[PDB]
């Protein structure tokens, strides 16, 4: 699961 | 307590390159996003990259896309950033920072990057000579930014004032660094500076 | 890219005092699942920047409770309940809900206090430096609130024009006290070709004009 301030706004990867 | 070292700063001539990395402890470095944001001269904070925690993204605006690489070693706890044709608007004090859910809540120190066909020079330090009285060190004509000053190898923190850098008109950098003392003081009072662009480091008495 | 414009970029405050800072983007901040990635950051003197809050209104742990944040769309505001005198410093906001990531230009906190008159040193050029050919006379005012001051130099009572330069610090917070350096460049035959040398200092804690001199071979 690949984290980041751009992909946790997916609000999946939290 | 999180805490992330910079380092890799220095003098580059423009269309070179320059590698800075990133030191991460006290973390889980694998389980975060990880970005570079600089800092310019006139105080202005811009986003410089971005790369996902196992690596499989990578983010970056246009003003570096394509010249600009980041990347990271998550056995090592290292990120860094490869700088290639270099410009002189790429002059900036460059940060490390952790992505925390969705900011950056942690950043380095910063390491220094200037971009300039201007060659290196150290300064030449002289003395401020002196019931308060004042005295200090001028260091002027050094290239590039930045120099540190300290006083009595660091004993010496009360009352020390030590000026932003001003750009003379020659190209070369100039600051002062002062200190108040009761006049009544016998006591050796030595200014510590150290230049790391130029492998200067002084230290003069006043 | 979105410009985020921030008001006031100055904002003296008195310690225990309210204090509050707009921050407007130039396109709505709404992302495509309705949520809103809107950061606040503090950068203290000397200090790289810390998050303070994420998502218009959410403190990060160790942020304390007299910061909120509170908007929407395209108008933010950051108030602080009671200011600190660890407030001191550049606040930013930031967007990352459209790429490229973007920050304003910051507004800088500054601590109130009563008017402080500066303590003015005079220094004359050193015999290394004039060896080389060159002449530094510095002028420094120490421990002075508010910011604002004038300093003129005068070379045998004959007022200089574009010779010096001046450096200020950032406000200490110990005193919340500003110190300048102004620095007079002349040649080595300019400097041995006068006596006199002053900075004459204005500022609102002196009721009048003050000056501070040397003569060169007294």
């Amino acid at each position: 699961c690949e984290k980041d301030q751009f992909q946790s706004r997916n609000e999946r990867c939290i | 307590e999180v805490q992330l070292v910079e380092s890799g700063g220095d003098l580059v001539k423009p269309g070179g390159s320059l590698k800075l990395s990133c030191a991460a402890s006290r973390f889980t470095f694998s389980n975060y996003g990880m970005s570079w944001v600089r800092q310019t001269p006139d105080k202005r904070l811009e986003w410089v990259a971005t790369i996902s925690s196992g690596g499989r993204y990578t983010y970056y605006p246009d003003s570096v896309k394509g010249r600009f690489t980041i990347s990271r070693d998550n056995a090592k706890n290292t990120l860094y950033l490869q700088m290639s044709s270099l410009r002189s608007e790429d002059t900036a004090m460059y940060y490390c920072a952790r992505d925390y859910l969705y900011a950056m809540d942690y950043w380095g120190q910063g390491t220094s990057v200037t971009v300039s066909s201007a060659s290196t020079k150290g300064p030449s330090v002289f003395p401020l000579a002196p019931g308060t009285a004042a005295l200090g060190c001028l260091v002027k004509d050094y290239f590039p930014e930045p120099v540190t000053v300290s006083w009595n190898s660091g004993a010496l923190t009360s009352g020390v004032h030590t000026f932003p850098a001003v750009l003379q008109s020659s190209g070369l950098y100039s600051l002062s660094s002062v200190v108040t003392v009761p006049s009544s003081s016998t006591q050796t009072y030595i200014c510590n500076v150290n230049h790391k662009p130029s492998n200067t480091k002084v230290d003069k008495k006043v | 890219d979105v410009v985020m414009t921030q008001t006031p970029l100055s904002l003296p405050v008195s310690l225990g005092d309210q204090a509050s800072i707009s921050c407007r983007s130039s396109q709505s901040l709404v992302y495509s699942n309705g949520n809103t990635y809107l950061h606040w950051y503090l950068q203290k003197p000397g200090q790289s920047p810390k998050v303070l809050m994420y998502k218009v209104s959410n403190r990060f742990s160790g942020v304390s409770d007299r910061f909120s944040g509170s908007g929407s769309g395209t108008d933010f505001t950051l108030k602080i309940s009671r200011v600190e005198a660890e407030d001191l410093g550049v606040y930013f906001c930031s967007q990352s809900t459209h790429v490229p990531l973007t920050f304003g230009a910051g507004t800088k906190l500054e601590l109130k206090r009563t008017v402080a008159a500066p303590s003015v040193f005079i220094f004359p050029p050193s015999d290394e430096q004039l060896k080389s050919g060159t002449a530094s006379v510095v002028c420094l005012l120490n421990n002075f609130y508010p910011r604002e001051a004038k300093v003129q130099w005068k070379v045998d009572n004959a007022l200089q024009s574009g010779n010096s330069q001046e450096s200020v610090t950032e406000q200490d917070s110990k005193d919340s006290t500003y110190s300048l350096s102004s620095t007079l460049t002349l040649s080595k035959a300019d400097y041995e070709k006068h006596k006199v040398y002053a900075c004459e200092v204005t500022h609102q804690g002196l009721s009048s004009p003050v000056t501070k001199s040397f003569n060169r071979g007294e």
